[PDB]
């Protein structure tokens, strides 16, 4: 099926990101109508201005000169039950670096039961300049090499200390 | 399926001037509902001519008051269990023909047929 | 003098013959459904010469005016009663009269040939010994019963309620059409509230409100209605859709109430069944044997023709050419094209020609009848006969089902074979020797299919639109005596109540019940008891001094012992590998280094026992062959991945390899190697008659490819899923103008070939799959052409006779090789109690003695006091009869719960609770008043005491539960010391006493095997989260129940180990191509695409861990079984 992931935190200046708003159904097969409303806010800015919003097949932008002609849409493609709200953002520049809020709003169908569900993702982001590595795969690289070493120093202090007993077993004779 | 079995007698007789009890009772395996119940009654006396409708159950007991007899005809039975037999009143020589029971219980499609000689005998 | 002339009549041999012809054309006349009005009379000259037979009866058992003649016979009971209600029913206006002795004229056929009295007596008395266990059985499910009823109390009945968008919760409730019905399925979707439990589509609540979820029958509310449905799990019979439908409204979490029951009422209790129905059969054996010019021409003609070789290729050309003829008809397949059909149609003259040549150079030279002797030269001519009238007609029209005949030829194999001669044999027996209960079994079920059509005949026809949408016949019908028959069969096969649903809802819910389980019972004990007949009656300066220290590294505990947990570790990596593992993205980078490490120190340990062992003694181990290979497949993975080789095919296909890696525990776990030494000691033999059981079923694969070869072809009206009808589309020109709507739809499992009838026979005889394979083909015309409902509805009978044969005597075939297999096994060992390690052997030996004890009656009295009257009435019979019969009528108290009970009805249930428990803690202080020194001389004083603290502890949590912070989920599974409660009636209960340390006494094998069944399941959990955790979301996969997560893999494959479901759970995996799937349908937060699984992938998986599952089952089986031998014979 689908799993809602949560988008990276953190961006690079000068390439390409990808942030991701799975809004996973609770039900699979019920089938769907999704649109969706994505705005940020600015870091030190306090408000919500809509920059985006994708509809059926057609995606539309506002005349705001932070994405203008810098973002494409990278969800579900021809399905009109979207479950996949990802905007790529090409050329990443610290224009946008804040609090980005997915809106999305999904008609669901049934029998004669059309319901009318709005679930809201917020994720924020910062762009930085040098690709800093995740803290969590650092301390597990760090992790590893030093378990391979003191294993090996185990190992060999076990055999060094075998070698010394079999040596006074075996000079006996 | 066949038909509807419907437990009528082939003819019954009432004396003159005493109440008849026309009866009307089928006997249906499915739990009838006062929604899409269907019932008539009808009354002939030619061998090929039209027939005309006196008493129907449809949704609810409707007695048309029907001009050539009288209004004698009146609800005394209960389609819960299944018998919606009929109460008459005031037998008169010249009531005497063929009454025919005509069922429709959903979600059955069958039906029932009765068929009644009304008659009357010392 | 009056008496004498009725006296021959009665032992007259024609007069038994006449009772005898009349019994059986009365059974060929209660064939019919609705027979003509001319048959009255033929009933009338039934009844009539019945009544001629009890009036010489009459006049032969009594003289000089006697009245009762014979009433000393119980069969003479059952002809006077028939006779009599004949003549009861003669009053018409009397009616419900006609099935009374339509029922019981029926059983009248019991008595079709002298000699089936004494067979019905045998099993009758054989019977008797189950009654310690079905009391037990009857205990077990009411506890398991109460169980489900206070855990899942009501919780069958949750239903997606949408949210009000507006009588208030009163007509809103009951209405229908304001839940959820899954597309198609008539019944509004089980839900639940807390996590792991079914999932509220958006828009939709969860409320417990509904009728329930088929038919009014599976729920837990009543202990009645929890009775029937641990019935039905104990008997597996549909069980899987009682456990998603439980939990889906409960919650995964519950699952562990089911793994209790499948392995403690389901496993357990028919292992005791099956064990003393053999131990009454083996005494009934044991006793039963311990009381017992052209002249010239013709000369020279024999001379050329007997006057050949013998053993050089007279004998051995004609295995060679049956062979050759197998292979060709086993070549036959669909689409089959000319230049290949024309070679099967010569290649079948062609053998037909060269047998015809053999059998008449034997004839000409065995001079008939002397050729006609040895029967092996009878079925030759008999089916060489049969091809030439199928060669010469080629066209025969509606039965060339006769043409597959040609395969009994393969049994002219069994000459040489001495396992299929065994089968053959076997088979002959069955309706030889064991006639007379081949016979009792089909009288059997000829008795109760008519039963049920005159019980259910008119019922299934007018209340038929109660269990169908189009008011028409179902599938399943008694309404005619075939269909009736195919129930009753398929009751014996196992599944009893997806048909019984649907009798409670036509013909009344108790005379259903009845019927049911009277044929579940009877029908069933009369073939496990053919069964077991037929099964009985077959028979260096630096060097070296480093290798020292190497060694003795390796063979030290403490490295032993953590290769043991470093081994547990790295298996327990694998299960985080989710679909989540993506949204987790920190345990994704932990496992990608612990992986590292882990195959890293792997290699150091292999090159520890490397210079340690040496090569030749490392490559020459089973064991370390298999670990070297896990470690070879990790290295080639480490190195592609670190050279950047990752992205693709080939590697990616190797990485699924890794779920291999649990496969070390095998040498380490004790247990388990010895389980998997086991079996594998039995492999051979069970490959032998695998190999025969393959032989039988491609004799049946190819006559089935012969009768339908791709007749399952049908189109579906694309935009909702159903076939089409031959009044809008009758053949593929037709389904080919429809166009977009029409896709000529293949079954997906059928008979196209022999690898697909292989596939359609083991679904048929696993029994769970079988059903739209009978029913595709029932409605096949012919090539080509669109089916029609029920249009060859005698084909039942093709598959019916499969399970007959291959999935009966087969089974038989390969029970007896393996008793014999292990019989001698055990023999050799010396040698007992195989599956055991040497501490399991010490703890099973000493167990033993600790079970065989009795007590030492260490209560002499106690100390000076009115206590010593105390203890002189505690101790009596009286008293411990008296609490008996209290924790009785706290079973019943508890069984009288319902959900939805009233308030003040629960307010009397607890007081009366509350007083059974001061009661129990009275008994409790009397006893600890008695015999305070010690109190604890059996194990059962302390069991009685621990559950009286445990009861009190719970009744305390649940009033502080409805006094503080509450939680029903919480609140249910601590009112569970009622179960001990009664359990306690175990320390009166003898016989199930002895069964339960039996168990007891079986724990460790069963725990060894249960360890690899484990291990099995966790490599093949890997395996379906690697492959088939993105398949579509067909009929066996759900949102629930998948591939998905470690849960959902492990509860499939415990679905799929009792063999259920797996037909529902390889559905979806069987798509390859559209329209069926989207081979790259891409779907977040995965980089995988498409939601098509690998056929020949998912064939091998299911197939694979079906027979491994069936290996083990087996085996626990006849552990438990051999248990219970050793422990009461
Ligand atoms: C034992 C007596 C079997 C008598 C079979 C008579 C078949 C009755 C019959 O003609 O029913 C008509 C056809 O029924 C059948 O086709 C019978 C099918 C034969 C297989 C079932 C045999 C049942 C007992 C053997 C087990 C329907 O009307
Ligand atoms: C041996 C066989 C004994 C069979 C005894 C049958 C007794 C039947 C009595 C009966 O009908 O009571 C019904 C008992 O409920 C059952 O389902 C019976 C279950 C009996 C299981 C026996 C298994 C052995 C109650 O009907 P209801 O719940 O009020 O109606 C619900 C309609 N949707
Ligand atoms: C043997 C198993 C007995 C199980 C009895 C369960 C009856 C269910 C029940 O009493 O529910 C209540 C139903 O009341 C009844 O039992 C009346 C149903 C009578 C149907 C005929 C009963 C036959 C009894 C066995 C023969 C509610
Ligand atoms: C007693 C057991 C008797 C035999 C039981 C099962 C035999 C299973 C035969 C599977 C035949 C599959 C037919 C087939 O066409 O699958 C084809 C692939 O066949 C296979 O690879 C399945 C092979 C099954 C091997 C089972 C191994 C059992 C291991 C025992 C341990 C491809 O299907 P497609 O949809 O055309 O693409
Ligand atoms: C001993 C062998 C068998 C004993 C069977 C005991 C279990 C039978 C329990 C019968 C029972 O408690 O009646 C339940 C109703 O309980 C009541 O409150 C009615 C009166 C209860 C009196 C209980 C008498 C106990 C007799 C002990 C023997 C059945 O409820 P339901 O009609 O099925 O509700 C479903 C709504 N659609
Ligand atoms: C071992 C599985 N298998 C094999 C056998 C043995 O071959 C000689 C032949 C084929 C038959 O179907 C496949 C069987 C029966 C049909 C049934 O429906 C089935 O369900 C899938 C499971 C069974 O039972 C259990 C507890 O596994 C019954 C059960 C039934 O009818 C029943 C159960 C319990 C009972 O008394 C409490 C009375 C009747 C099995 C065996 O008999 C114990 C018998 C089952
Ligand atoms: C699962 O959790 C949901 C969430 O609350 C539960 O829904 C609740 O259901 C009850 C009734 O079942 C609702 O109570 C009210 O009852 C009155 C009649 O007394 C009726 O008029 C109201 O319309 C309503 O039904 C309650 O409002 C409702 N909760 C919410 C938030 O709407 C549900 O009962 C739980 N189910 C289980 C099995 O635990
Ligand atoms: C005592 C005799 O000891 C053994 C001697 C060889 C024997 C008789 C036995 C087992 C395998 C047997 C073979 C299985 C093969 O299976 C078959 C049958 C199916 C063929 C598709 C393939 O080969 C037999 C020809 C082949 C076979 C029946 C021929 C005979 C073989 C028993
Ligand atoms: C278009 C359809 O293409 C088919 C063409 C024939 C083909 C290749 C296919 C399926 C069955 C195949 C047969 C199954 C039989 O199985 C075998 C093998 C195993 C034997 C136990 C029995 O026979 C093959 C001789 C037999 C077979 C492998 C030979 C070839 C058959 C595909
Ligand atoms: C996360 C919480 O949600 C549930 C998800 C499924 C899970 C983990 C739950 C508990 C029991 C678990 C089961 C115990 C059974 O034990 C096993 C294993 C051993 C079998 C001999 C018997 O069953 C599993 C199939 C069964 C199991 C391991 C599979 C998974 C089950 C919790
Ligand atoms: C396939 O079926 C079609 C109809 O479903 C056949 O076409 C004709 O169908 C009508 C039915 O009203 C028959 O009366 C005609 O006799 C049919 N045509 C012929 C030539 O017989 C069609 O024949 C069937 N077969 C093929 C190969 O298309
Ligand atoms: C994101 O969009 C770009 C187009 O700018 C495309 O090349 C890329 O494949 C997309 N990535 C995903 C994961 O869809
Ligand atoms: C991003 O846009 C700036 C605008 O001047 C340009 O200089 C730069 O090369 C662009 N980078 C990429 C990767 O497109
Ligand atoms: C960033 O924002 C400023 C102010 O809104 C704007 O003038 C500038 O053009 C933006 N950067 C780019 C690359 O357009
Ligand atoms: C309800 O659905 C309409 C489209 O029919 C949509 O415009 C509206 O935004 C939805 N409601 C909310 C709260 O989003
Ligand atoms: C498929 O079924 C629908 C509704 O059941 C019907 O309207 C449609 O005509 C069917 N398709 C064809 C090709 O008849």
């Amino acid at each position: 099926g689908c799993v809602e992931v949560d988008s990276e935190t953190e961006a690079v200046y000068g390439m390409t990101f990808k942030i991701l708003c799975i809004s996973c159904k609770r039900r699979s097969e019920t089938n769907a109508e999704t649109f969706t409303e994505w705005t940020f806010r600015q870091k030190g800015t306090e408000e919500f201005v809509k920059i985006l919003r994708y509809e059926n097949e057609v995606l539309q932008l506002e005349e705001d000169e932070r994405f203008e002609g810098r973002v494409v849409w990278n969800g579900s493609r021809g399905t009109k039950d979207l479950q996949d709200l990802s905007i790529f953002i090409t050329n990443v520049t610290y224009n946008h670096s804040g609090d980005y809020e997915c809106h999305v709003y999904r008609l669901l169908f049934f029998e004669n039961y059309e319901h009318n569900t709005s679930v809201v993702k917020k994720i924020h982001i910062e762009v930085v300049d040098k690709a800093n590595r995740d803290m969590a795969s650092i301390v597990s690289e760090i992790m590893m090499y030093v378990l391979i070493v003191v294993l090996t120093i185990w190992l060999v202090a076990e055999m060094i200390y075998c070698y010394k007993k079999i040596a006074a077993a075996t000079e006996t004779a | 399926g066949r038909s509807m079995e419907v437990t009528v007698p082939a003819t019954l007789n009432v004396l003159n001037g005493s109440d008849a009890r026309l009866p009307c009772t089928f006997n249906s395996c499915y739990t009838v509902n006062h929604k899409q119940f269907s019932l008539n009654w009808t009354y002939q006396e030619c061998n090929n001519c039209s027939e005309e409708m006196f008493l129907q159950f449809r949704m609810k007991i409707i007695n048309l008051k029907l001009e050539r007899f009288q209004d004698r005809v009146e609800f005394s039975g209960n389609p819960s269990k299944y018998d919606v037999s009929v109460m008459l009143r005031n037998v008169q020589p010249e009531d005497e023909g063929i009454y025919n029971c005509y069922i429709m219980n959903p979600p059955d499609r069958h039906r029932g047929h009765g068929k009644i000689h009304l008659q009357v005998l010392m | 003098p009056v008496r004498k002339i009725a006296i021959k009549i009665l032992v007259h041999s024609l007069f038994s013959m006449l009772i005898m012809c009349t019994i059986l054309t009365n059974c060929v006349f209660m064939t019919l459904s609705n027979p003509p009005d001319w048959t009255k009379n033929v009933e009338y000259t039934f009844t009539g010469i019945y009544t001629f037979e009890s009036l010489i009866k009459i006049l032969a058992r009594g003289f000089c005016l006697e009245d009762f003649t014979f009433l000393r016979d119980p069969w003479n009971w059952l002809d006077f009663s028939v006779i009599v209600m004949a003549y009861v029913t003669e009053f018409v206006s009397l009616v419900s009269a006609l099935r009374t002795f339509r029922v019981l004229r029926a059983l009248k056929t019991i008595s079709v040939i002298p000699g089936l009295k004494t067979i019905v007596g045998a099993l009758i008395q054989s019977v008797k010994k189950l009654s310690d266990v079905m009391i037990l059985t009857v205990f077990c499910l009411s506890v398991f019963a109460l169980i489900g009823l206070q855990l899942f109390m009501g919780n069958l009945r949750n239903k997606c309620l949408q949210w009000p968008p507006s009588f208030n919760w009163k007509d809103y409730i009951g209405d229908d059409s304001h839940f959820y019905v899954l597309d198609g399925q008539k019944d509004p979707l089980l839900c639940g509230n807390g996590s792991d439990a079914g999932q509220c589509p958006e828009g939709y609540i969860c409320v417990k409100a509904g009728r329930n979820p088929n038919y009014g029958y599976t729920s837990f509310d009543t202990f009645s209605w929890a009775f029937l449905s641990l019935f039905r799990l104990m008997t597996q019979d549909y069980w899987e859709n009682l456990y998603q439908l439980t939990l889906r409204a409960a919650g995964k979490t519950y699952m562990i109430f089911f793994v209790l029951v499948i392995f403690l009422g389901s496993f357990y209790l028919v292992n005791l069944i099956l064990a003393v129905v053999a131990m009454a059969y083996e005494e009934q054996n044991q006793a039963t044997l311990e009381e017992a010019d052209c002249c010239d021409a013709w000369l020279k003609v024999k001379h050329l023709v007997n006057l050949i070789v013998m053993d050089p290729f007279v004998d051995l050309a004609i295995t060679i050419c049956i062979v050759l003829n197998t292979l060709f008809m086993a070549m036959e397949h669909y689409p089959m094209t000319e230049q290949f059909s024309s070679v099967l149609t010569v290649g079948n003259l062609v053998f037909t020609g060269i047998f015809t040549a053999e059998m008449v150079l034997k004839i000409i030279a065995m001079d008939p009848y002397y050729y006609f002797q040895e029967g092996w030269n009878i079925f030759d001519g008999i089916i060489v006969s049969l091809s030439l009238m199928e060669l010469g007609l080629s066209n025969v029209e509606g039965l060339s089902v006769l043409r597959s005949f040609r395969l009994l030829r393969v049994f002219k194999l069994a000459k040489s074979w001495p396992t299929l001669n065994m089968l053959i044999k076997i088979i002959g027996n069955s309706v030889g020797a064991l006639g007379n209960l081949t016979l009792v079994l089909a009288i059997i079920v000829f008795i109760f299919a008519v039963v049920g059509m005159q019980l259910f005949g008119k019922s299934y026809k007018e209340c038929v639109c109660k269990i169908n949408d189009d008011c028409t016949l179902p599938r399943w019908h008694m309404n005619d005596f075939f269909h009736s028959f195919l129930i009753v069969f398929r009751v014996l096969c196992g599944e009893w109540i997806e048909t019984m649903w649907d009798c409670m809802e036509v013909a009344g819910q108790t005379m259903c019940l009845i019927v049911f389980m009277l044929v579940m019972v009877i029908g069933n004990l009369v073939v496990l008891n053919l069964f077991l007949a037929l099964l009985l009656s077959s028979f260096g300066k630096i060097w070296w001094n480093l290798r020292k220290t190497c060694y003795s590294i390796v063979e030290h505990n403490w490295f032993e012992t953590f290769i043991v947990f470093m081994i547990l570790l790295s298996s327990g990596a694998l299960a985080f590998e989710d679909i989540y593992i993506e949204q987790r993205k920190t345990i994704k980078t932990m496992l990608e280094y612990a992986d590292k490490v882990f195959t890293y120190i792997f290699i150091l340990e292999m090159l520890l026992k490397w210079v340690a062992y040496g090569f030749q003694t490392y490559f020459t181990n089973a064991w370390c062959w298999l670990d070297f290979l896990i470690v070879d497949v990790s290295l080639v993975s480490l190195v592609a991945n670190a050279l950047g080789y990752s992205e693709l095919g080939a590697i990616k296909s190797l990485r699924t390899l890794r779920a291999l890696r649990p496969l070390r525990a095998l040498s380490r776990f004790e247990g388990m190697r010895v389980v998997v030494n086991a079996l594998v000691g039995a492999i051979p033999s069970i490959m032998n008659v695998l190999l025969v059981c393959l032989i039988f079923w491609l004799i049946f694969s190819i006559m089935g490819v012969n009768l339908f070869a791709g007749k399952f072809y049908h189109c579906v009206n694309m935009t909702t899923g159903n076939m089409f009808d031959i009044s809008d589309v009758n053949n593929l020109s037709d389904c080919q103008a429809l166009g977009k709507q029409a896709r000529w739809k293949n079954v997906k499992v059928n008979f196209d070939n022999v690898g697909a009838g292989y596939l359609a026979l083991l679904q048929v005889a696993t029994f769970k799959g079988w059903m739209d394979i009978m029913y595709a083909a029932v409605d096949s015309r012919d090539v080509k052409l669109q089916p029609v409902y029920e249009e060859n509805l005698y084909m039942y009978l093709y598959f019916v006779i499969f399970i007959i044969f291959g999935s009966f005597f087969t089974l038989n075939l390969f029970i007896g090789v393996i008793i014999d297999n292990f019989n001698q096994q055990k023999k050799k060992f010396g040698g007992q109690d195989i599956f055991m390690t040497e501490e399991q052997k010490k703890y099973y030996n000493a167990m033993k003695k600790l079970g065989s004890k009795k007590p030492q009656k260490p209560i002499p009295r106690p100390a000076n006091k009115f206590q010593g009257m105390v203890f002189d009435f505690v101790t009596r019979q009286v008293f411990d009869i008296s609490i008996m019969i209290l924790i009785c009528l706290n079973m019943v108290t508890m069984m009288v719960e319902t959900d939805d009970q009233g308030k003040y009805m629960t307010l009397v249930l607890s007081r009366i609770n509350l007083v059974f428990i001061v009661l129990f803690t009275g008994e409790f202080v009397l006893k600890l008043v008695s015999l305070r020194h010690y109190y604890f001389t059996i194990g059962w004083n302390i069991f009685d005491f621990v559950v009286v603290i445990l009861s009190i502890v719970g009744m305390f949590l649940a009033e502080m539960i409805e006094k503080y912070f509450v939680s029903p989920t919480l609140f249910r599974v601590i009112r569970l010391a009622r179960i001990g409660r009664i359990l306690r009636l175990i320390k009166g209960a003898k016989g199930i006493r002895t069964l339960l340390f039996a168990l007891m006494m079986s724990l460790p094998a069963l725990f060894n095997i249960g360890l690899l069944l484990f291990l099995v399941m966790f490599i093949y959990a890997i395996f379906g989260m690697s492959n088939f955790a993105y398949v579509k979301k067909e009929a066996g996969i759900d949102d629930m129940f998948n591939f998905e997560t470690f849960g959902n893999s492990m509860i499939c494959l415990f679905q799929i180990t009792t063999s259920a479901g797996w037909d529902g759970l390889l559905a979806p995996i069987l798509n390859s191509a559209p329209p069926d799937c989207d081979p790259d349908t891409i779907h977040p937060g995965s980089s995988v695409k498409g939601d098509c699984g690998n056929p020949s992938v998912g064939i091998f998986f299911f197939v694979s861990y079906i027979i491994i599952s069936f290996l083990v089952v087996v085996n626990m089986y006849i552990a438990v079984i051999l248990e219970n031998f050793s422990v009461a014979t």
